[PDB]
DNA sequence: CTGTATTTA
DNA sequence: TAAATACAGACCTAAGTCCTTGAATGCCGC
DNA sequence: GCGGCATTCAAGGAC
């Protein structure tokens, strides 16, 4: 049995509305420490992972870890139905067939109980090993995502080039091109939208727009984003949470020549 | 009636069944046949043994009867061989009785396999969950490496070494195609029937090569922005599965790429606006292997495809292959089934191994035995009612011994009509082209062939009157089982008989588009010369253009190079032009034909006027 | 009046697979299956009203239990044969976690199989095949044509057959004795005789005509149903003389509000499958028949069409 | 049907 | 080098409506 | 200013 207590819905609405556009099918893995989840992209090129720890719920309980074969369609649907002042509580019983999202209003004692049925996702577990990159930085969301947003509308490749502290974002499309240069900076005032970089290899790799969009599609968890690169590893698109975190392994272009 | 001989009397026997046999039915007489271990070939060759003689046996038998000497037995002398002959078989039969051993310790052998197999599964689920019994014996018994499947042996090496070649031609830009054939193309499509192991063996050389797996079903995702959402991202990048599943290790070099298997290509739609046409540019421009597999080859929407990349066919499997595959699937489910059978099983299934399966899962629940008692109950109530190709129905209705009095009851027209409106758009077109062109064998008393082909092509003309009375407005499509019985039914009975030499596809429709074309370029000239011709489309291709030829081209051919001028003079007082020209010589026939006329002009009065016209 | 009772095909459906009088090898090959689970593709075809829904149904009920609930998905493949139903509702049930006996499996039906459209029978394919351990489809259909040969690739294949009158006789009996009806063997008899093998046919006619008349007899089936259509053109045909040829024409079809359009139809019908006569017969028989029909599809339909028929019929059996 | 590709003799 | 069989040659256009079905247009909601 | 959904229409197929 498991009954998990969040503090708003909306956390948990805008969790799975930042990657309910790449993957469809995702297995979620309820341990005491928390819960975990790991999806292959269709094309199995974007990996999404998402920990989300046991202080980010008002209560949490666990006897067993216990998998959940939810489909994002539907749980979109199901908590499209809450609003944003309502305490919501994900329940399952044994054996588990369905789960129970209870919203329960602060103000009021209206409340709504929605189920939803699980799926059987024959999918294997793989471990995320963690290893040192050749660039890190952090750099607002929102100007990431309109970067995305700008380059994607001329071709559908993207070429990052973190060389000499400079990054450069270029997209070679049929109609022209378009590159992007920034310069990071430590603004005092606040920390928020400064871009913290340490770079110690000159990286040169090449993504996918489509990916790019949606990973930006889930730019409001946090208000910056840890861009890690490597160039024999796919790379890491990180929002971090108050007590987990949301990454996208990015599998690169062929580097040919 | 007939004597119960001894088991696998006729064994190592080769028989032809000729004629038509008073007694049992040629498809009664060949299951018989193959009951007691005789093998049935539809031809007569040097390796017959006994060639089965009935009435009205076509002449050509007989001759070949007569040049290889080989016996001829009539329905007595099969009732004594039946009879007398000894069990077993009693040179060919102890051949055949070590071809029969060799599949039962094969059988056996990969009995014990499979065995061990599941011993080896409880043991791994002891030291640690889908049943056993709740699998199908398709995916229960699904081959688990490229050994275990049966048939295609050529298709599959060829599709491999493509496959292991591909980096090597890559690295080449696909220019050295090799002794092979293959690495000059980037793509590889599978065509076959439904069932024989394509996307089986697709999967099995995919994972065996260390090339990460990428499958999307085509028919189940048609739509050209899907194709560039799902592919064209998908075209030139690594994988996250294959870098985080294994890279420490010296496996291979090439697990960071990806093959894509493309199932159900057929399934997709049509037009420029179908993502068809968006694959076949796919299978230009690509870092990564393209494997497609199809079941209709050569369709209409999947021309593009014809050219682009390399062609593998699945063929149909042969039966030995499958023999011992059915046996080791028996021997293990625990149910009784002699090879006799297995034949007359792959005969009536058209080479669907998993038809084949489903119906031994299927049969066996009841059935805890299947012989030769119940084997007609079995292939009646499991027989593939698939549409024939056009060729097969032309082929079919100009048989005459369907025509005949013991063929009119078995084949009855109501079989007749269904035949025609399996492809009702091309059996009309068919049977026109090649009614005149079978020698007949049901003309009446005192009617020659030419009456029989009169009368034929009559009722052709009424089939086209009724054609065209549908495929017009009021939409008369209820008049659809008429138009089978006038375009093809009657004239196929007319000249109904063997056929003379081959079966030609329509030729109308390649005539229709080259008179299409010539009628639209003759629509580009009346249209240019109409301020002088004052002369309708017709009156003008009849007319004009003799005495066109004659002003344009005979100059060239009775002057030389000097009566550029006038021919530019005469053309640019009608508007005509360098195009132009070249399609007026083009539409002149018989006596007058131009083909040859302009290669003997001299090439310097040819470009003098092209240079002219310039 | 303020409401009605149940009609006898639904009353009297069968709910289990013995209560069915059908092909006794299939239905036996049924209650295996049932019995022991394991449930294969299948594709179940046949005419109209001999048991091939309610095999389905009963197969489903008895493999599942109390879970047909949520383990059943029937859909009539007419009403839903859209590419994207099996690309989402299809596929989200295929893929839907259920904890089920080790023995039973998700059922998918699909009744009207053979009215799907060429994408979804398609996009079926797949579908079929990577959840092909936990659901199971089973297609209900009339013409197995209709469906592509690689979805017949993956299932079993039941052809189910007319019913024999020994069947239908019991059947009907039984249903007597449950509702006692006052009958008699004549009545049972053309009820048989108009039902063509049609058990469905069969039950409605009988519970029409007790409701209408109260006893089944002969004359009162004969009064409020009447007797099969292309049996009176087949004896019209087949008449030896063009008088009686046109007697019957006159009288039996004309005169009842019979159409010239359904009068030649049946009469292509009827010389399609005719036998009695020889093949170059039929053909040009089927010939005359077509140009008239050509000539009543103009609105140039009238008796005096069909009289040329017959008698140009009658000329070609002249010699 | 002829003609060709493939498998086994 | 022969048996032994599979098995491929080939895909049409105007027309009438109905049907599906992808994709673009269009609007409202936020 | 996008985001999402509904509506409409055009392309292919069938009879
Ligand atoms: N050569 C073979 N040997 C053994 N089993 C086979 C063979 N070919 C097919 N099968 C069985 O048939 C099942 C399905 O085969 P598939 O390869 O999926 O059929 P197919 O040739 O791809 O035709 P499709 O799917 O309609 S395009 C396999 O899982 C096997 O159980
Ligand atoms: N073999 C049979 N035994 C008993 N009743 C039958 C049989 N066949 C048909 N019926 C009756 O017909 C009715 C519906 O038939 P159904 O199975 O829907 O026809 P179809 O086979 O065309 O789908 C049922 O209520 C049932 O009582
Ligand atoms: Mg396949
Ligand atoms: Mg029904």
């Amino acid at each position: 049995m498991l009954e998990a207590k969040f503090e708003e819905a909306s956390l948990f609405k805008r969790i799975i509305d930042g990657f309910k556009d790449c993957v469809q099918l995702v297995n979620f893995q309820c341990k005491e420490d928390g819960i975990i989840a790991q999806a292959v992209d269709d094309s199995r090129v974007l990996l999404v992972s998402l920990e989300i720890g046991v202080e980010a719920f008002q209560e949490y309980r666990c006897d067993h870890p216990v998998t959940l074969g939810m489909d994002l369609t539907s749980l979109s649907k199901i908590l499209r139905c809450g609003n944003n002042t309502d305490t919501l509580t994900l329940i399952a019983d044994n054996t588990p067939d369905s789960i129970i999202l209870l919203f329960e209003d602060t103000k009021k004692d209206r409340i709504a109980e929605y189920s939803l049925k699980l799926m059987d996702i024959d999918a294997d577990f793989l471990k995320i090993e963690e290893l040192q990159y050749d660039s890190t930085l952090s750099l607002p969301s929102s100007e990431f995502s309109k970067i995305v947003r700008d380059l994607s509308q001329l071709s559908d490749s993207i070429n990052i080039m973190i060389t000499k502290e400079t990054i450069k974002f270029v997209a070679d499309g049929d109609i022209g091109s378009g590159s992007v240069i920034i310069k990071p900076f430590v603004d005092m005032e606040h920390p928020e939208t400064s871009i913290k970089l340490e770079m110690d290899q000159p990286v040169d790799l090449t993504f996918g727009a489509k990916y790019l969009l949606d990973i930006i599609k889930g730019s409001s968890l946090s208000d910056r984003v840890g861009i890690r690169l490597s160039s024999e590893a796919p790379a890491l698109f990180q929002f971090d949470l108050k007590s987990g975190f949301l990454q996208f392994f990015l599998a690169p272009k062929f580097n040919d020549e | 009636s007939f004597p119960e001989g001894k088991p696998n009397c006729l064994l190592g026997l080769t028989i032809v069944f000729t004629g038509v046999l008073p007694t049992l039915e040629r498809g009664a007489s060949e299951a018989l046949a193959k009951r007691y271990g005789a093998r049935v070939t539809k031809s007569i060759s040097s390796k017959t043994s006994v060639v089965v003689l009935g009435d009205e046996a076509g002449p050509k038998k007989l001759e070949k009867i007569k040049q290889l000497k080989i016996k001829a037995i009539d329905e007595e002398g099969f009732k004594q061989l039946i009879a007398g002959m000894p069990a077993e078989g009693g040179e060919a039969a102890e051949k055949a009785r070590r071809k029969l051993e060799e599949q039962h310790n094969i059988a056996t052998k990969e009995a014990e396999l499979l065995v061990k197999k599941e011993e080896e599964r409880s043991k791994k689920l002891a030291a640690t969950v889908v049943r056993e019994e709740d699998k199908l014996w398709t995916v229960k018994y699904a081959p688990t490496n490229l050994q275990q499947v049966c048939g295609n042996k050529g298709s599959v090496m060829k599709l491999k070494n493509w496959l292991a070649n591909w980096e090597n031609s890559k690295k080449n830009s696909f220019k050295h195609a090799g002794k092979d054939g293959s690495g000059v193309f980037r793509a590889a499509m599978l065509y076959g029937p439904p069932g024989i192991g394509k996307t089986t063996a697709a999967h099995l050389v995919a994972q065996e090569l260390g090339y990460d797996i990428l499958e999307q079903n085509a028919s189940d995702v048609r739509s050209k922005t899907l194709l560039n959402a799902g592919v064209k991202n998908a075209l030139d990048n690594m994988s996250v599965v294959g870098y985080f599943k294994h890279n420490e290790e010296a496996q291979n070099l090439n697990g960071k790429h990806f093959v894509i298997i493309m199932d159900e290509v057929d399934g997709m739609s049509g037009g420029d606006r179908g993502g068809v046409g968006q694959l076949a540019q796919f299978c230009r421009k690509t870092s990564t292997p393209l494997i497609l597999i199809c079941n209709e080859r050569n369709l209409p929407k999947m021309r593009p495809f014809d050219r682009v990349c390399l062609d593998i066919q699945f063929r149909r499997p042969d039966a030995n292959s499958i023999k011992s595959r059915l046996m080791t699937i028996a021997i293990r489910e625990k149910f009784k089934l002699d090879p006799n059978v297995i034949d007359r099983l792959i005969q009536t299934t058209r080479g669907d191994i998993r038809q084949v399966i489903n119906l031994l899962s299927t049969i066996s629940t009841t059935t805890k035995t299947i012989n030769h008692e119940n084997i007609n109950e079995i292939s009646k109530a499991w027989e593939k009612n698939i549409a024939l190709k056009p060729f097969d129905i032309a082929h079919k209705m100009l048989d005459g011994q369907i025509y005949s009095d013991i063929g009119s009851r078995n084949f009855t027209l109501n079989d007749k009509i269904a035949l025609y409106f399996d492809d009702f758009d091309f059996t009309p077109l068919m049977i026109q082209e090649n009614y005149l062109s079978t020698r007949p064998s049901v003309l009446k008393p005192g009617q020659s062939h030419l009456e029989a082909v009169a009368e034929a092509a009559n009722c052709i003309s009424l089939g086209d009157i009724v054609e065209k009375k549908i495929r017009s407005s009021e939409q008369l499509w209820s008049l659809l089982p008429l138009h089978a019985v006038l375009s093809s039914v009657y004239p196929a009975s007319k000249v109904a008989g063997h056929m003379a030499g081959r079966i030609n596809f329509t030729a109308w429709l390649g005539q229709n588009s080259k008179s299409a074309k010539y009628y639209r370029l003759l629509q580009e000239i009346h249209y240019h010369t109409r301020l002088g011709t004052s002369t309708d489309k017709i009156g003008l291709r009849l007319d004009y253009l003799p005495t066109f030829r004659k002003r344009l081209l005979d100059p060239f051919l009775k002057q030389g190079a000097d009566a550029i001028s006038s021919v530019i003079e005469v053309m640019d007082d009608y508007y005509l032009t360098k195009e132009d020209w070249d399609s007026i010589m083009e539409f002149f026939v018989g006596p007058d034909v131009t083909t040859a006329i302009i290669k003997k002009i001299p090439a310097t009065v040819k470009s003098g006027f092209t240079r002219k016209y310039n | 009046t303020l409401s009605l009772q149940l009609p006898w095909v639904e009353k009297y459906r069968p709910q289990v697979l013995s209560d069915i009088v059908g092909n006794k090898e299939t239905i036996d090959r049924l209650q295996q299956i049932a019995k022991d689970g394991n449930m294969p593709h299948m594709i179940i075809s046949g005419m109209p009203g001999i048991g091939k829904t309610t095999s389905v149904h009963c197969l489903a009920h008895e493999l599942l239990g109390r879970s047909y609930a949520d383990g059943v998905l029937e859909l009539n493949a007419s009403d839903d044969r859209g590419i994207d139903v099996v690309r989402n509702q299809i596929k989200h049930f295929a893929q839907k976690k259920l904890h089920l006996p080790p023995g039973k499996h998700k059922i998918v039906i699909l009744d009207e199989a053979d009215s799907m459209t060429a994408g979804a029978q398609q996009a079926l394919r797949r579908t079929m095949e990577l959840y092909s351990n936990s659901t199971r489809f089973a297609f209900a259909c009339n013409q197995s044509n209709k469906i592509i040969e690689p979805l017949q690739s993956r299932c079993a294949i039941l052809r189910y057959s007319k019913l024999s009158d020994e069947d239908v006789l019991k059947r009907l009996l039984q249903i007597i004795k449950l509702e006692d009806v006052k009958y008699t063997n004549d009545g049972l008899e053309a009820i048989i005789f108009t039902a063509e093998g049609d058990m469905r046919q069969a039950i409605n006619n009988l519970q029409s005509t007790v409701a209408g008349h109260g006893l089944v007899n002969a004359d009162n089936v004969f009064k409020i149903v009447d007797s099969p259509h292309p049996l009176i053109v087949k004896k019209m045909l087949l008449a030896s003389n063009l008088e009686d040829s046109i007697q019957i024409l006159r009288t039996d079809l004309w005169k009842k509000g019979y159409s010239s359009i359904d009068i030649v139809t049946t009469s292509f019908r009827v010389t399609k499958n005719l036998a009695q006569v020889k093949e170059s017969v039929r053909l040009e028989m089927i010939k005359e028949i077509g140009l008239t029909h050509m000539r009543i599809l103009e609105g140039v339909g009238t008796y005096l069409q069909l009289a040329s028929m017959l008698a140009k019929i009658h000329k070609l059996n002249n010699k």
